[PDB]
């Protein structure tokens, strides 16, 4: 009735069986691994059944939102209105520490296109625009090879999978931006204009790409969608805590012996995951200083929090952080925490699209202030000023990049203020 | 033209990013003439083409 | 509702003979009743809510000395404010001044929608943001 000891998943329930590219990633290998099997029956079941089984799965947005993917995808169950319906798969993967999208695309692309096909059918979309980032040129070419194989096999195109539905997938390359990862900015960049995000009184379900309805979904979420249809929401709901189901991927990087990727069951203990899959923190677990749970946007937590925390949405939310993209970055006692965070703010300043004032001016201001903090040329009152500034841009920006840049500062301040104090005192008496 | 046909008719301006990337491949770096030539083929005003080139990092204006 | 030796004073109020204004500045002056328009440089509206009374401009020469803008019309800087046109138009002929009145210009309500910026068909779709 309850699998309290969540984690230690087995190979049978793993989705991306070809994660490390140890099997044929072409159509032949994907069909061998169990892809494109009874797809027509999924198509013939009807979009309501596809949406309904997603709610039973309790799938949450694996892109940094954690939204109830079933509820979100239900927004195009509305009848047709003359305008075409479009699906969009986010594949930017610009958040630091995030590598999962790269691996699925270049090692199991056929799952992705099938995900667009079943996803489009559920939401009634006409075509899927996979927005792969510009850097992933080899990945994009690998993705297109699978698309051509699917087109020749008759899985996609006119009468997709022999079910009457006509679905097409256009893989659109990026031109280099982290803000393109944002859903509305991605919708913007597809349209050909500058990649600034658009405000939302409206929503992509009503007004979106070319003005037609759209829904930006992460690569992982759509990729696991067909297997959810095959194995059921009940099978998917079995894993993970309540409201925390599924087997989210994990990108472990930083001061680990063997940084890697693993598709571990959700709500896994953080210590357990690092110990076996990654190999443990360099210099032993006691050498840990701080950990980035789910990417740069997610605030850091110290080792004391790291002692026992389940890797999921709710457990991290009560731990003053978020799951985000499950990008676990560890930082040992040899890591300059202030320098590392300042680099993250530097990245955010170099990636802000400059549209709204709080993100255009606040992030740059926070960059300059944090630069002084690294050198120590400041005063203790500046820490509080940095806190107020980070709150001023929080929730006042068009997209969640401003909140995505304010959280690391808030995370650093509330957990390493004595380190900041010591550095400033060190600067003070040195320059006497 | 295959790039443009990927997008719905009437919104051919969406091909600005891939087409401008194509000019990069056969020129290494895109000069102002390449950014103007992209405007003519795509009917987009040159100012909008200039916006895309400067915003995204990959486009080597130098 | 006040018995204070009340008498019928129907004739219009003609206090002009008491304000001491000379004869010249009481007929040949054409006052204007208007709601001032917003300074187009700015966008605030807090200066277009009270009716203003002003007198027509007159000669303004230059001094033989350093050359300020001299004048001989005392009713040049006099600007009065009234909260309603009726009060303003009543103060003119009560003081005995020929007036012209311009009705308040109310900015008509304009329907604005953010979603129109990205329209599937209509030419209102913008090319930049
Ligand atoms: C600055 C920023 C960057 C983002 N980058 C990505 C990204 O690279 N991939 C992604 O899937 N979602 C990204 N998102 C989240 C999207 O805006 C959106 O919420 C999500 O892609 C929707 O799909 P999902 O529900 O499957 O996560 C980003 C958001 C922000 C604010
Ligand atoms: S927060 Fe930054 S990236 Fe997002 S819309 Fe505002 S300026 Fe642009």
């Amino acid at each position: 009735p309850k699998k309290t000891s969540f984690g230690s998943l087995k190979d049978e329930d793993r989705i991306f069986t070809n994660l490390y590219g140890r099997h044929d990633w072409r159509l032949k290998g994907a069909q061998s691994r169990g892809d494109w099997y009874k797809t027509k029956e999924i198509l013939l079941k009807g979009p309501d059944w596809i949406l309904g089984e997603v709610k039973t799965s309790g799938l949450r947005g694996r892109g940094g939102a954690g939204f109830p993917t079933g509820l979100k995808w239900s927004f195009m169950n509305k009848p047709s209105d003359g305008r075409p319906k479009y699906l969009v798969v986010n594949a930017d993967e610009g958040e630091p520490g995030t590598c999962k999208d790269r691996e699925i695309i270049r090692h199991d692309p056929h799952k992705l296109v099938e995900g667009c096909l079943v996803g489009g059918r559920a939401m009634g979309a006409r075509a899927a625009y996979i927005y792969i980032r510009g850097e992933f040129y080899n990945e994009a070419s690998n993705l297109q090879v699978a698309i051509r194989e699917a087109y020749e096999a008759g899985l996609i195109g006119k009468n997709a999978c022999g079910s009457g539905y006509d679905f097409d997938v256009f893989v659109v390359r990026g031109a280099g931006a982290y803000i393109c990862g944002e859903e509305t900015a991605l919708i913007e960049s597809i349209e050909g204009k500058q990649g600034k995000p658009r405000l939302k009184p409206p929503f992509p379900a009503d007004v979106g790409v070319f003005g037609c309805p759209t829904t930006v979904a992460n690569v992982e979420t759509v990729a696991v969608s067909p297997t959810i249809c095959r194995r059921g929401g009940a099978w998917f709901a079995s894993f993970g805590r309540e409201r925390n189901s599924g087997t989210k991927l994990f990108n472990i990087s930083g001061h680990v012996n063997h940084p890697c990727t693993v598709e571990e069951e959700m709500s896994v203990p953080l210590k357990e995951l690092i110990e076996k899959h990654a190999g443990g923190v360099i210099g032993g677990w006691d050498n840990l200083l701080a950990v980035i749970p789910g990417g740069s946007s997610t605030p850091l937590i110290p080792k004391s929090v790291c002692e026992t925390v389940l890797m999921d949405f709710d457990a991290l939310v009560q731990a003053q952080t978020g799951l985000g993209t499950a990008a676990v970055i560890v930082m040992d006692r040899s890591t300059d925490i202030v320098k590392a965070i300042a680099r993250l703010i530097e990245f955010y300043k170099h990636e802000s699209c400059g549209q709204c004032t709080p993100c255009r001016e606040g992030v740059d201001w926070m960059n300059k202030v944090m630069a002084r903090f690294v050198k120590g040329d400041a005063r203790p009152a500046e820490i509080d000023s940095l806190w107020e500034i980070s709150k001023q841009i929080e929730g006042h920006t068009i997209c969640a990049l401003g909140d995505g840049a304010a959280w690391p500062v808030q995370g650093l301040i509330r957990h390493f203020r004595p380190e900041l104090e010591e550095r400033m005192q060190q600067f003070a008496l040195q320059h006497q | 033209e295959a790039i443009v046909k990927n997008y719905p008719e009437g919104h051919k301006a969406a091909a600005v990013l891939p087409v401008l990337d194509l000019a990069q491949r056969q020129n290494g770096w895109l000069p102002i003439s390449a950014m103007n030539k992209v405007a003519e083929i795509l009917q987009v005003p040159p100012m909008r083409v200039y916006e895309v080139a400067t915003f995204y990092t990959m486009y080597n204006r130098k | 509702t006040q018995d204070t030796q009340l008498i019928a004073v129907d004739e219009k109020l003609d206090i002009t003979t008491l304000t001491g204004v000379p004869e010249e500045h009481i007929k040949t002056r054409k006052v204007r009743i208007f709601v001032p328009a917003r300074n187009n440089m700015q966008s605030g509206v807090n200066n277009t809510k009270k009716w203003k009374m002003e007198f027509d401009t007159r000669e303004r020469w230059e001094n033989p000395l350093m050359g300020w803008s001299s004048t001989a019309d005392p009713l040049s800087n006099l600007v009065l404010t009234f909260s309603t046109k009726e009060d303003a138009v009543a103060f003119a002929e009560k003081n005995g001044w020929s007036f012209d009145v311009e009705e308040r210009k109310v900015p008509k309500p304009k329907s604005k929608s953010y979603g129109a910026n990205f329209s599937w068909n209509k030419r209102t779709r913008v090319s930049t943001k």
